[PDB]
């Protein structure tokens, strides 16, 4: 049921091959912990997840959505 | 910095003085826990619950450590050494080798 040991190795991944790429590796890390919200309600180590993404998309300063790419 | 791994660590008897009562090895690999533990913990499953709580209330509270890297998995060796009448003994000491390291 509970999906998040998967966002955790995902992100870790992400961060191993490299403030822009952590960003998107966080947004990435953010909608993987959304997905399987509703089979992680009582998992620690979900809530412990959210907490740390929101924790580090404050630092960085990160976008909750990520760069549109501009008209041509 | 480096995240939590096992690192070399070659134990050689004689320059502790230790080939004094060890007959056999003359030293052994022992390896040695070492580096940062960041979030997430969680992605390794010989951390705790504990482990990562202290590590949500770090990032909250600087006062509070992060989790350390120690050895969560050790192995035993067998060792001669010199008993009474200078009988060599065998013995197996547990404990002495770094099987795996962990945030903790
Ligand atoms: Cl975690
Ligand atoms: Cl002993």
């Amino acid at each position: 049921q509970c999906k998040i040991l998967r966002c955790n190795a995902e992100y870790v991944s992400s961060t191993l091959s490299l403030s822009g790429g952590l960003c998107r590796a966080l947004r990435s890390y953010a909608l993987c912990t959304r997905r399987t919200a509703r089979t992680c309600r009582g998992d620690l180590a979900f809530h412990s997840a959210v907490h740390g993404i929101e924790d580090l998309m404050i630092q960085h300063n990160c976008s909750r959505q990520g760069p549109t790419a501009p008209p041509p | 910095k480096s995240s939590c791994k096992r690192h070399p660590l070659y134990v050689d008897f004689s320059d502790v003085g230790w080939n004094d009562w060890i007959v056999a090895p003359p030293g052994y690999h022992a390896f040695y826990c070492h580096g940062e533990c960041p979030f997430p913990l969680a992605d390794h499953l010989n951390s705790t619950n504990h482990a990562i709580v202290q590590t949500l209330v770090n990032s909250v509270n600087s006062k509070i450590p992060k989790a350390c890297c120690v050895p969560t998995e050790l192995s035993a060796i067998s060792m001669l050494y010199l008993d009474e009448n200078e009988k060599v003994v065998l013995k197996n000491y547990q404990d002495m080798v770094v099987e795996g390291c962990g945030c903790r």
